[PDB]
């Protein structure tokens, strides 16, 4: 009495996997200074990897 | 008046806040005419509702037959049961507490 | 209570011909929170009298094949045909499905022409 | 197939009572209600009776207070005691099953919202003569 | 196999659910569980609540 349940009914089209799309080159600078910051606090010769 | 207005329905929740929510109550309600002696105007306004409610061991049920006005059940198309509580499909209903004026 | 009334009491029918049997209830046989309107057609042979053959709309029976596949609302409801086989000879009934009555209309007997 | 078969009839007076059964057959007595249905020799389908999963029945005005319908279920059979017959009630009778449901401890007998309310699992039927 | 209305009645649900939402469980006529039905209550987020 006064409970509504939700629930997926059925998918219209293909089903497909959800993604997020991130600009590589931006993601890749981006990589960039927090490995410059990084190397600031561990060595500069220190390789930094992820 | 907007105060005096949120008092009275805050008081009024909390006095029907802590009574009987009724959740066995939204069966299905096998309702005939009242046999009694009825006047002209009152013919169809008083059904005799039969239905089964729990009691308090989880499993045994008892047939409870009681007297419901028209304007508190609603037609259904049921095979077996011909009406229902007009607000079991909207919200569940709290019994006043007993001996609370 | 519901009265069901079967439009033609007799219909001769060539085999090679199509043929269209209906009635009509005399109330609304939609239940309209289930949505499922509650309508039987049934078929009566010399040799098993009873059995089921279309429940409600366009939903066929174990065992009943396409060609019985009817139509109609939900309150004047009819089976169409293509052709009538040998084995699809007998009297046909309609049953509403929505009090404890259960009232069944006259029967139509099929003839051969 | 799911299919019962009906047992019990015979020729009787006016005023005789008779106990007619169908028995169970492929769980179709289970978690069912059950019909009960006149079949005229001369006139069309008559509705007798009908009872419920949780043992409530349905007669028409022609039959109130002259048929008896019930189940045991624990010997999985069907029972009609008909009493005060007349010669408008030679017919053959038999059993259908209507909907289904279940039986969890929830709620006792529960139907389905858009469930099945055909009469299907056809008997042969019982030749009673008054 | 769901509630409803009313408590006399049933109804046949059908509905998509994510293979993470669900557990594999053992019985006759059923083959998985609610991930969190294990464990723990199960509230529905309102709404109309954003
Ligand atoms: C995200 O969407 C905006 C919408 O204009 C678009 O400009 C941007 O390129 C998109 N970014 C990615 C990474 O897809
Ligand atoms: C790394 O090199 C830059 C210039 O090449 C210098 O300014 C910085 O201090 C160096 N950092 C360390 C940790 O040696
Ligand atoms: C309601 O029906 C029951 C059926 O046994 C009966 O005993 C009771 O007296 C009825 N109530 C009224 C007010 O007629
Ligand atoms: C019950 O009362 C209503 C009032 O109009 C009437 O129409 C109906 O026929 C009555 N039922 C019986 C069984 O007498
Ligand atoms: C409850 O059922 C009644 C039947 O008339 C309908 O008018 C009403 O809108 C329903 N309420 C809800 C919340 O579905
Ligand atoms: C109500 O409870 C009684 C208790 O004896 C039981 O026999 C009966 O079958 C129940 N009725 C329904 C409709 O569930
Ligand atoms: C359910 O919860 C208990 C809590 O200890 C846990 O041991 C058990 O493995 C859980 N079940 C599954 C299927 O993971």
């Amino acid at each position: 009495p006064g409970q509504a349940f939700y629930y997926t009914g059925d998918i219209i089209g293909d089903i497909r996997q959800a993604h997020c799309n991130v600009s590589k080159a931006t993601w890749n600078e981006t990589l960039g200074k927090v490995v410059k910051q990084l190397r600031k606090h561990f060595g500069n010769n220190t390789i930094i990897r992820f | 008046v907007e105060q005096m207005h949120e008092d009275i329905i805050s008081l009024w929740d909390q006095s029907l806040k802590p009574c009987v929510k009724l959740t066995p109550l939204c069966v299905g309600l096998q309702c005939t005419n009242v046999t009694n002696n009825i006047t002209d105007d009152m013919r169809g306004e008083l059904k005799n509702c039969s239905f089964n409610a729990t009691t308090e061991l989880r499993n045994k049920r008892q047939k409870v037959y009681s007297l419901f006005y028209r304007l508190d059940i609603v037609p259904m198309v049921d095979l077996w049961t011909n009406y229902r509580l007009i607000s079991c499909n909207t919200s569940a209903i709290t019994q006043a507490c007993p001996k609370v004026s | 209570d519901i009265v069901m009334t079967q439009t033609p009491l007799s219909l001769p029918v060539t085999p090679g011909e199509p043929a269209s049997i209906s009635c009509r209830s005399s109330q609304s046989l939609l239940d309209s929170e289930a949505g499922n309107t509650y309508l039987d057609w049934y078929l009566q042979r010399p040799g098993q009298s009873p059995q089921l053959l279309i429940y409600e709309v366009s939903n066929r029976a174990s065992g009943v094949p396409d060609r019985f596949s009817g139509s109609g609302s939900d309150t004047d409801f009819t089976l169409k045909v293509s052709r009538v086989e040998a084995e699809d000879v007998g009297v046909y009934y309609c049953m509403q499905g929505i009090q404890l009555p259960y009232s069944f209309g006259q029967g139509t007997k099929v003839e051969i022409k | 197939v799911e299919q019962l078969v009906e047992s019990g009839g015979g020729l009787v007076q006016p005023g005789a009572s008779l106990r007619l059964s169908c028995a169970a057959s492929e769980f179709t007595f289970s978690d069912s209600d059950m019909h009960w249905v006149r079949q005229v020799p001369g006139q069309g389908l008559e509705w007798v009776s009908a009872i419920s999963l949780g043992g409530d029945t349905h007669y028409p005005d022609s039959v109130k207070g002259r048929f008896t319908i019930s189940r045991d279920n624990a010997k999985n059979s069907l029972y009609l005691q008909m009493n005060s017959l007349r010669p408008e009630d030679t017919a053959v009778y038999y059993c259908a099953r209507g909907g289904r449901g279940g039986y969890e401890d929830d709620y006792g007998y529960f139907y389905f919202i858009g469930g099945r309310r055909s009469l299907d699992v056809w008997g042969r039927g019982a030749l009673v003569t008054v």
